């Protein structure tokens, strides 16, 4: 019950999430095998994650591990770096939805508790997911509309072009350079 | 919530349905009518040339009618969601 | 207490164990991996160099340690993944250009999905893994590694999970040059129906609906398999030299 | 009147011009997916900034395919009036109980027209079957050769011989609309005569 | 051993945030891109987040106190018993309580004495009531959607496109102009009215 | 039960189907008859003429004929109901 | 070696299986993917068996287990005693007709069928609880599929061949089911059905 | 068994298969070439009227066949029951 | 061999014959595992007491009951195990199959009762699954013939979408009811075996 | 065994499923483009006249090819188990 | 580690090959893993009978009667089942194998256990998966056939994998499968 919670306090929530957005775009359905969509969205969640990391490492572990702080101190001191990101990632309104909620309101984010933050980090995960998600939809839609649209006005009206126009959107896919592009924007949304 | 809610809710949401299709689709209904009218007088049998004008119109309809549509839209989802503490009891 | 000593070995071992192609696959199971995970660590017992001693297992300093490198493992194997998910890509391509898989279309969600030549081509993909020994190198791959990235000494840097998680990119790529001589061959079978609905609009998904397509799909899969070796000889070359820049090994 | 050399000018001019307006067709689409998979976190975390490069995208988009569509357009205008002409008789768009009368359509529905259009349906299947499929053999080395090429000049290869086969499989309808023309030519007189 | 994961799953008020959640993922058209893994972990948080008051509770009388431990098996156990059933009793219709009450036999003169086994079949059952109410409510927008992209596109004329793989955009559009995932785990966690 | 009971029931079933489909569709299925003979007698030749029409009549027969066909599948659902103990035993 | 097929076997010699089995099919009708959990299913099942074996679990705790308490006597008062109220349970439910083919198929016939082994008894409760399980999830789909194929037709109708009546067709059932009272009716008449 | 035992059953099975699709569907392309017929006669190209009444008579045609048809089925599982003795040896 | 002791106790049985033609009905009824993998393997372990009474009773008698006085132990009580286990499988192995095994050990034997443990047992597993194969094929047709009238139907209305599996889900249901169902299938799965 | 056997052997199940899809649906696609050219023939517009026809023919092409097609399949099974010597080494 | 033993033997073959076979025709979950590895564990007993009599009847019994030293049986144990593994290793495998222990290149059946024993379980894993996705072929063939002659006549929606499964137990029938498969899987181990 552990990895799935690392899980989600890491980026493997947006980035796993415009993975299935981009394989229902592309038309191949479940052809990238969601253990492949997996394991490269835990790749990516590691090269994001690598100044956070980097953060908790140097703030808290490495006293720890060199004897110069106690466990219970290391431990609440390597929130300090994970909250800094999350604090980022979140939406000012999708944060104060669930401080109001608790009662126990806070000055600045930064004294929100984790049970707090992480619910209104998840909700501006998938908002943020989501938006880019359709942006990946829109390239691959208008595929689909120019192909239905020549055929169409063509004639035929029978060919049900979205099997005529799979390989239109896998070669531009792959001809516009297609994943490398969105990499660089799901490594570019993490801006610290 | 009893029966004649539910149902009182379905008929927003059809009308809604009703009122987007019909403000998309009168303008391509009236231009399909405009260039048929034409082949017909002019005895023109080519049944696929309607289909350029038609679908401009409707993108232009999606166009004009986009703001005013979204807003019905989000007004809908904003007049369910005040409409939940009755379903709560 | 040989645990203690060579649990790290094991560990990265065993992680690429569960993730290959072969041996990390449904049809096996995880008794059998474990079990040849831990035969495989008493042979190249020599062939390990001294663990960082002073590191106990049950202490931070050793979890930190056995996670960076079950990343090592999983990293390695999840290429090979990548090499098979490259050919059954080719396969349903082809496939839902045939109109094979046609609900899985329309639908995207639920759906109905025939992963048929999906499994064909995952067949082909593992016997050309097995048949050109490619799970031979893939232990000899991490058996340098123990000398290459030592136990302890670093491991996969930033660059790396960058370049590896690029490889969904080279997959897309790989699937149409394979299958690019089919989707041209399948597009003008499509069309040629089109021109069919065009002519004549009575002609119709009912009246002769995807049988054209299905025939011409199957024949350009049965012609594509002749030359399906030397495109695995290319991107196992791809395959083996990620890997052999994972584990730097200058390679 | 005709219907399939309405039917052949569509399919003939929809992929000759398909061709040189799609060489600029894929290129506007290429440069709209190309902006649209590009975002620097700014046009991410406020929506009233991706509209705006939606909005552009697509009208640099939207010139090639109105492009296409207007000669396809044209070309189904100027096809269907290849027998006949423009003239606009307003009387023939009245509303006239005497077109849908069944006597007159079951006597143009058989008779020898039927028979030669079953004779052109059985035709217009052999056509397409008989040389999509030679097309499919007589260039299989080639065709064969696309995988093993250079990358980006493959696909361009690809797509540059796809345009031809579907070329001369809507050509290949000519000797269809053929032997319709005079056909259609002789029904003008003999339903006079 | 697999039986009894589901029993403390059941018991808390897990189970009206999945069934929502997945209602509104069959709803958008996604495919798993919500995927279940994260749906489980989205109503884990929002239960970590509603149960707050009530794990508070038992921190401070079953958890903490069961350090001088003063108590065992007798008056400990129905010491967690009772915080959950005062929230439980707060959730359930007395429309299904008193259908469930009569079905057992036993009468008690007042509502908050019932029996557990009798409380938790009344409560999963209104549970289940309230998360189809509320995921049938979201649903609603999002198959005007899908009846006014497939209406457009068969006026066109392209019958032959599917009206999934072209609305689903605009399911996410509409999902996000209205700040989408803040409403709805809004009104969620709204609904526990306490 | 019998095998004659429970065809008995799928009887009621498909009448239900047969009505409520004949309620929502019978007229879209005029106006469509209605707005074809137009075309015919005017020799229009526009193939997707009829589509707003019946749209526009489906769903005001699903707006007009939504309350007693919710009410006919909610006693449906309970004649079934009390129909559980003769399967009982 | 007989450890992991209790949970297999107690959950059978009890009234479990009628429930899941209504439940899971249930679950189909509504056309939704799962989104009730297995995990739920089998839960709510489980309470109902508490729900509704109360009358003879408050006499194996009361007669064999409570007794077993002082002990009084090891493992034969409590293996020979609650068979009572389980032969009891299940003899009260079980089709004669279904249960003449088990004795018939043993080869033991006796005239008082409370003098059958367990062993004969307990093949013949699971086969009469499937039976009803099955007619009851037959009975409780019928609404569930008249609202398929209107909706299907409906679409069809208008020529949206593309439409998949089956998410159009969603909020229909997930309204049908909220109209009836659902778990209500449902989960009342499956308790009801033990009469006893 | 054998092999062309095996063939035998098949060739039963898809001998109900095919009596059943054509008793329930034989009258609906009946009821469809006739409605078909008319709109070609009355030249009306409506392509979706034919519809309405291919559903009504497929529904009225399965509660007509629905008695033997449940019969027949019901047979065919029996007789594949008493078949079960000469595959057991 | 204790990890794998519940799972030859089950070979000798007649449980893998059952749960094989239990898990292709649900496969056949379309159930998407509404009986779970529990239920079957629960309905099948009793069935499997059920038909092996003769069996247990015999092993009772001649193994529990003199262990109870511990008259001889852990020679003679497995022989008088393995016997009446040897009576009950040797009766239901074809004999081609057991030919087969046996020609494959190489051993000769001439007395078909005489026949060693090893080699009878995986004779008669591979006996026990062509049974169920077979059986399990038998029960399936009638329920291919709804699934393929009602997509046939389905498809002639025109509703290409509308999967059948949910709709000709209550017919199956009905049929399997009809033809009294669990009580013909359990029976001549209890008939099957001659003991 | 080397990647050109196995090759080899995919061409011969490729090959397998080619002839039974073709045996199988060559009727059908007979018969629907037969009942094509009379639909185009006679002006007539019913999309799911094909579908009895060829449902027929499907049957009975599996009817009359079922025979061979098993014992096709049955040769192959059979002439993949004698090939297991030459994967052994 | 008790269970070990049995993976040095001939168990690792025939329950891929049967995890690959129920996964090949149609079937989800039935014979579960437990079934296939009790199968698998008798079809041992059946194939690894001259091996097993070898042990006992020569290091087995003579520790009954002791007359010896205890380690001892471990020597006379550890000769008549390497012998049974080195039959079925590739030559390639086991070279490979040496190279990347380390040693020198040696004759074959002086090489040692430890480098044999994972020689033999990638030389069994490359044997079963060349057979099992051998025996997959043919049901194969049928899930293509009925899948592509319903999407011919379209229904979109009809699963191949629920009307191809009568047709799969059909030819594993006609075949009698279990007499071919478990059959040559005894026949499949030279000694």
């Amino acid at each position: 019950f552990l990895p799935a919670m690392v899980i989600l306090m890491t980026s493997f929530t947006r980035i796993v999430v415009v993975m299935s957005i981009l394989r229902q775009a592309m038309g191949l359905q479940q052809t990238p095998s969601n253990q492949v969509i997996i394991g490269i969205a835990l790749f990516l969640t590691f090269f994001i994650m690598a100044p956070v990391f980097n953060q908790i490492n140097e703030q808290a572990v490495q006293p720890y591990l060199n004897e110069q702080i106690s466990a219970r101190q290391a431990f609440d001191l390597a929130q300090e770096p994970m909250k800094a990101f999350m604090l980022k990632q979140t939406r000012i309104k999708d944060l104060e939805t669930f401080v109001e909620m608790s009662g126990s309101q806070v000055t600045a984010p930064e004294q929100v508790s984790m049970a707090v933050l992480i619910p209104a980090f998840i909700t501006s995960e998938l908002k943020t997911a989501f938006q880019i998600g359709f942006m990946l939809f829109l390239p691959f839609l208008i595929i689909d509309l120019v192909v239905a649209s020549v055929l169409m006005a063509m004639g035929m009206m029978m060919l049900s072009p979205m099997i005529v126009s799979l390989p239109f959107k896998l070669m531009l896919f792959v001809l516009v350079d297609g994943w490398n592009l969105i990499l660089s924007t799901l490594a570019g949304s993490f801006a610290l | 919530m009893t029966p004649e809610i539910f149902v009182e809710l379905f008929k927003e949401s059809l009308w809604l349905v009703l009122i987007m299709v019909c403000a998309i689709i009168i303008p391509s209904l009236l231009i399909g009518l405009v260039v048929a009218i034409f082949q017909a007088a002019t005895s023109i049998n080519e049944q696929t040339l309607s289909f350029l004008p038609r679908l401009i119109i409707t993108l232009l309809a999606l166009m004009f009618f986009g703001h005013w549509m979204t807003q019905m839209l989000m007004d809908f989802f904003y007049s369910m969601i005040e409409r939940l503490p009755q379903v709560l009891y | 207490d040989f645990i203690a000593n060579y649990f790290w070995p094991y560990t990265r071992i065993a992680a690429m164990l569960m993730v290959m192609t072969v041996t990390g696959a449904r049809f096996v199971p995880a008794r059998v991996r474990l079990y040849l995970g831990l035969a495989l660590t008493f042979a190249v017992m020599p062939a390990i160099p001294a663990v960082p001693s002073d590191i106990a297992l049950l202490s931070l300093q050793g979890f930190m340690i056995t996670f960076e490198q079950i990343v090592i493992g999983m990293a390695m194997g999840m290429v090979t993944q990548f090499l098979v998910q490259i050919f059954v890509m080719l396969g349903q391509i082809l496939g839902m250009q045939s109109s094979l898989g046609f609900a899985s279309m329309v639908d995207p969600a639920n759906g109905q999905n025939t992963p048929l030549l999906g499994q064909m081509f995952m067949l082909l993909a593992t016997l050309f893994f097995l048949s050109s020994d490619g799970h031979l190198k893939m232990i000899q791959l991490v058996v340098f590694s123990f000398k290459s990235l030592p136990i302890g000494s670093g491991s996969l840097t930033t660059v790396d999970y960058r370049e590896l998680a690029l490889w969904l990119g080279i997959m897309f790529k790989a699937s149409l040059a394979v299958s690019l001589s089919g989707i041209i061959a399948l597009l003008t079978v499509n069309l040629s129906f089109g021109v069919m609905t065009r002519a004549a609009p009575q002609l119709n998904i009912f009246s002769l609906g995807f049988s054209f397509a299905l025939l011409v799909g199957l024949l350009l899969c049965w012609y594509i398999l002749s030359g399906l070796y030397t495109h695995y000889e290319i991107y196992w070359q791809e395959t083996e030299e990620q890997i052999c820049r994972l584990i730097r090994l200058n390679c | 009147r005709s219907k399939e050399l309405a039917s052949v000018s569509v399919l003939v001019v929809g992929a000759v011009s398909l061709m040189w307006f799609g060489e600029a067709l894929a290129q506007g689409l290429f440069t709209a997916m190309q902006r649209l998979f590009s975002l620097d976190r700014e046009e991410i975390f406020d929506i009233g900034k991706l509209f705006d490069i939606i909005g552009g995208s697509l009208v640099n988009l939207l010139l090639p395919l109105l492009m296409i569509l207007i000669t396809l357009f044209i070309a189904a205008l100027i096809g269907a009036a290849g027998v006949g002409g423009i003239n606009f008789s307003a009387e023939a768009a009245m509303p006239k109980l005497s077109k849908m009368n069944p006597l007159s359509g079951f006597k143009r529905m058989f008779g020898l027209q039927s028979w030669v259009e079953l004779l052109k349906s059985i035709l217009k299947v052999m056509l397409v079957a008989g040389v999509a499929f030679y097309l499919i053999e007589a260039s299989q080395k080639d065709l064969f050769q696309l995988s093993l090429d250079v990358y980006p000049q493959n696909i361009f290869h690809a797509l540059d011989i796809l345009l031809n086969f579907v070329l001369l499989i809507s050509c290949s309808l000519l000797v269809v609309v053929a032997i319709d023309i005079p056909f259609q030519i002789w029904q003008h007189a003999n339903q006079l005569k």
